[PDB]
RNA sequence: AGUCGGCAAGCCGGAUCCGUAACUUCGGGAUAAGGAUUGGCUCUAAGGGCUCAGCCGACUUAGAACUGGUGCGGACCAGGGGAAUCCGACUGUUUAAUUAAAACAAAGCAUCGCGAAGGCCCGCGGCGGGUGUUGACGCGAUGUGAUUUCUGCCCAGU
RNA sequence: GAAGACGGUCGAACUUGACUAUCUAGAGGAAGUAAAAGUCGUAACAAGGUUUCCGUAGGUGAACCUGCGGAAGGAUCAUUA
RNA sequence: UAAAGUUGCUGCAGUUAAAAAGCUCGUAGUUGGAUCUUGGGAGCGGCCGUCCCCUGCUCGGCGCCGGCCCGAAGCGUUUACUUUGAAAAAAUUAGAGUGUUCAAAGCAGGCCGCCUGGAUACCGCAGCUAGGAAUAAUGGAAUAGGACCGCGGUUCUAUUUUGUUGGUUUUCGGAACUGAGGCCAUGAUUAAGAGGGACGGCCGGGGGCAUUCGUAUUGCGCCGCUAGAGGUGAAAUUCUUGGACCGGCGCAAGACGGACCAGAGCGAAAGCAUUUGCCAAGAAUGUUUUCAUUAAUCAAGAACGAAAGUCGGAGGUUCGAAGACGAUCAGAUACCGUCGUAGUUCCGACCAUAAACGAUGCCGACUGGCGAUGCGGCGGCGUUAUUCCCAUGACCCGCCGGGCAGCUUCCGGGAAACCAAAGUCUUUGGGUUCCGGGGGGAGUAUGGUUGCAAAGCUGAAACUUAAAGGAAUUGACGGAAGGGCACCACC
RNA sequence: ACGGGGAAUCAGGGUUCGAUUCCGGAGAGGGAGCCUGAGAAACGGCUACCACAUCCAAGGAAGGCAGCAGGCGCGCAAAUU
């Protein structure tokens, strides 16, 4: 069944970017997925976004840019110190220069950089480039 | 407490008269011992009298029946092979 | 790996645990049967005693006759065939002479031309056979 | 898809947007709730309730007009049947088929099917357990199952 | 070590508590084998009826102390054991008065005859008689001999 | 206040038996691998000259053969109202 | 130890190279849909960056005119996670200082009595302390024994009090109970392109039992006419004037269910086909029905499981292991032929294996078209049936769901063959079972277990070996096929 | 298999070793018993038994290097009485 369901919604993305499609609908929206969709909106991987909520779980209509390399889910959302943090993020993205790590935390959900200067971890959630 | 492993009512004969002719004979000493539902009275009461002979001890109807088994198979075919002949000579 | 659980550690740590045994290596490394069948017994040399000389054919068409030994080491009282190494060192060799042995080199295993010998010898009587060979030392008589 | 077949249709119904009552619909919440009660005395089970009153007298949801569901309607009033309907049901059909059983013991899928079945309700009952629906010792028995139709 | 041969004699023996193998048709083997205990005396505990307390009533088990020249199932009663081979499955029977067996029987298995004017058989005789107050799941005639696993080739001879 | 003694306790050790682990002798039997270029065939690879193979039975010097049911890893992706 | 991404958590593999249990059920285990507080404001910098606030209820001094301000002490769902701090032997490691002549070291040394060093970091996991509240668990009130607000009575009790000396009752503070209230916006998220169940009309070689029919085959009876019939590459064994084969008419028995029959359907797989009846089951579809997370995959465990085989009965037409024989052959204990036992059939128990194959686990999502097809539903000209039209059938054109498939392609993958899955994989993580680690030895030995047996399940090692193997290419070869040629080929 | 601090080897993960100078434990041929003392089931302290072995006048007496050296043995394998 469906068990994560931000995989499936980030998979599919991936999917329909690949094709290259304009705007992809994802079936299921959750609360971690639209904090996900704005961490990469604010990067400027993504465009505009939009969520059809009727009286179930809604759907999402995200369009689409050509900026969008892969963004994964890593499974099981792992706990991530600030001393292990460089390592994820040294076989997770691609250089040095740009590549996000979508990681959990108390303050709320943002890339790695973002826990770098609030100085704490969490679980991850997944990655961008 | 589960006394013997795989040797049920035979179990008094021993050692004696050879595995299999042990084991054959254990299905039908089960049956010709067993109560039945008297399909008259309805009480599990029918217990064989002698052989071919089962009464029921609560209505007290005797039923003439097979040696070990109440009812034989080759009987109640034939019971409903008749009962398709009876209605089919009178129509 | 299949599973990727937050909490299936023992799941994944007792199948490699179970699976590790498949691993032709790692299973006569740790069963007894692969060092009670080693005649030295895990060492890297031993000594014995040589009881007879005798020359072994080679297989495939490399067509010649090894010169090798009977040996019987004496920490255990098994018989090994060692193989003399070098040309004409078998006249050094004589009959109940304490050798030291060492394996060949592919660690349990017949080396190339000499059929079904792991053993090779390197000295004869406290001295080194290279010695010999070179002419350093000599057989003292 | 289905638990207990390869079969993985999509087949269902679909309850509009709007979660307003109908503006032909003419019965006051209360009215409604003695249409329920009548039915449920003459013997009904509360999904056969709601079909009979979307058909005749067009009632959308019960959940709109009123703000409770069918059986949730029966309970507060004590009309409920003490166990579910669909554990009812499903050892109803348990009951049959293993009826059907004893003169046909050849039928090895009928076997199948009795496996299947009873699979369910051991299911439904240690579910029904945990919402404390039944009695923590209740148990499906095949025996005394008849007893109950 | 005697002797054809442990023949004869002996050992073992009851009970309580432990413990019990090969093999096996899973039932057994089995009291397997092998151990320990056992007296007398003085106590304690537990096990019931009848009207909480009182009043009646029986036997039995377990435990403890003491004690005797370590003796105690003190007489009587009372299994030597083990592991292997051969034969017969077993229980049963048999040469009264030299043979108790491996022989006979046996269940099991397999053949054969016969639908009654019949099969088998008796009888000097008869519309005779037995099976038979029977009817093929029966009666009559043979072989083999529980189970397990099998049962090969030969219809020339007779 | 010594020797010594009765009983108790801890208890080495010995005897015996059982269980267990490891090593090891063994007539004979039956395999595996290696050595060589032996004998008898020719099962397989080409439709390998009876298509091959699988499961299961039985049989035969030996590979193998045959029966029943499968498979194509087939020599057919096809055969006509 | 690295190399070894050849033990793979990071990070392997399982269509064909080693490999996915025959199939389903199923407990532990693992993993689990969505959903409950965001925004606004003062200040600063060039709509943007940062700070604080949305905390409630004993004691004291900037004090001021019961109230306010402030300080300290106590309380305010619980874990996981994360941040902080503490507590955390040295030596070693990292690392600061220092010209042991350098360095490995060492902890020393440096200035004309003084001046300094002997630091610091890391030390997981568990436990302790403080903050954060995303994520993931868990709880609250829907028989209200719910929360608050004041109450009224009951019982005991610190007592402060009765000026002191006593008893007593209380206001008094505390503890508990019991009646009447008042008040709450009085308490139930949604109804998953998750699941179960109900209901509706269907559908299908699904299953079971009973019943019915069909030729054929074999055998028998009778009739006809006859000398061969069978069988083969060719023959013989075999049948035959005691009348075979062939033709006719009957009868009996046991099998089997042709053509229709399809890259059609159904079933978990094995598998399933004459008629009709009965019995129970089911997918898909339809659904503004119900329940409300009940789910996914699954060690142990369980049901079913072709054929062969086994044990009992019944039956034995055909076929036919074994066997016998006739051919063939160097031999054939084989292929071919004639007989023919077990078996093949049914009933009742065992067995649990197949190239049980799609050589491809299951659940979920996503990623090209195209023409069909099966079932259900919806829509639409027209045609044809009842006829008397609407409605129903049969066609015709579409759409929707899922079902077996096909075609196509630079989706993408792959060693390639090939694959809309074997894709979304170094841009490596959806969940979860099983299972592989060079070839042999070997699915063997042994132990255990199951079975009546046959055997099944579990399952090594010694030893041996440098390859074994996969896909594809070019040749050669073929008692393979299709074309063509030569008197060193034939006619 | 004495444990740990640690050691070897590594990109990141790991894998292997740790008898060995520091801490903790255990033991003095094998088991057992105990005296003295604040502290021992001590062994460079006693008492037994077992194993091994020394001196004897044959009556007896005496012993414990897994302390430093050293010897024998054992071994592929380890230093000055």
């Amino acid at each position: 069944v469906r068990m994560n369901v931000l995989a499936d919604a980030l998979k599919s993305i991936n999917n329909a970017e690949k094709r290259g499609k304009r705007q992809v609908l994802i079936r299921p929206c959750s609360k971690v997925i639209v904090r996900f969709l704005t961490v990469m909106m604010k990067h400027g991987y993504i465009g505009e976004f939009e969520i059809i909520d009727d009286h179930r779980a809604g759907k999402i209509v995200v369009n689409l840019t050509g900026r969008l390399n892969k963004c994964g889910v890593i499974s099981p959302r792992f706990d991530v110190q600030l001393k292990d943090l460089e390592k994820w993020q040294n076989n997770l993205l691609p250089s040095r220069q740009f590549g996000f790590i979508v990681l959990t935390t108390s303050a709320g959900i943002m890339d790695h950089e973002e826990a770098r200067r609030k100085h704490t971890g969490g679980k991850i959630l997944g990655f961008f480039f | 407490a589960k006394r013997t492993k795989k040797v049920g009512i035979v179990g008094k004969y021993g050692t004696r008269y050879g595995a299999s002719l042990r084991k054959m004979v254990k299905k039908i000493e089960i049956s010709q011992h067993a109560k039945y539902t008297c399909s008259f009275c309805g009480k599990t009461k029918m217990k064989r009298r002698a052989v071919g002979i089962w009464h029921c001890g609560s209505c007290m109807k005797t039923v003439a029946g097979g040696a070990w088994t109440y009812n034989t198979t080759s009987a109640v075919t034939v019971k409903s092979a008749i009962r398709r002949l009876k209605e089919l000579k009178d129509q | 790996g299949k599973c990727r659980g937050l909490r299936t550690a023992r799941k994944l740590r007792s199948h490699r645990r179970d699976q590790k045994w498949h691993d032709k290596q790692y299973k006569k490394a740790h069963l007894g049967t692969a060092l009670k069948a080693n005649p030295f017994g895990g060492a890297s040399h031993a000594k014995g005693i040589v009881l007879e000389k005798v020359g072994v054919e080679a297989k495939q068409p490399n067509s010649a006759i090894r010169k090798c030994v009977r040996v019987q080491l004496i920490k255990n009282g098994k018989k090994i065939t060692a193989f003399v190494p070098n040309d004409g060192c078998l006249n050094f060799i004589e009959e109940n002479d304490e050798v030291l042995v060492a394996g060949f080199g592919r660690k349990g295993h017949a080396v190339g031309d000499i059929p079904g010998v792991r053993f090779k010898v390197v000295k004869v009587a406290n001295v080194s056979l290279l010695a010999l060979y070179k002419g350093k030392k000599e057989r003292p008589r | 898809g289905r638990m207990h077949a390869p079969g993985k249709g999509l087949s269902q119904s679909a309850l509009p947007y709007r979660r307003s009552v109908p503006t032909w619909l003419k019965l006051t919440s209360d009215d409604v709730k003695e249409q329920i009660y009548k039915l449920a005395k003459k013997g009904l089970t509360p999904s056969q309730i709601g079909v009979i009153l979307r058909d005749s007298h067009g009632v959308a949801q019960v959940r709109f007009v009123t703000g409770n569901k069918i059986l949730r309607i029966l309970k507060s009033k004590g009309l409920a049947p003490d166990l579910p309907e669909d554990l009812y049901h499903l050892i109803k059909k348990a009951v049959a088929v293993r009826k059907h059983l004893e003169r046909n013991r050849k039928d090895k899928d009928a076997k199948f099917r009795l496996i299947l079945i009873e699979s369910r309700i051991h299911r439904l009952a240690r579910y029904y357990k945990t919402k404390r629906v039944l009695p923590p010792n209740w148990k499906y028995e095949s025996s005394t199952a008849s007893a109950l139709v």
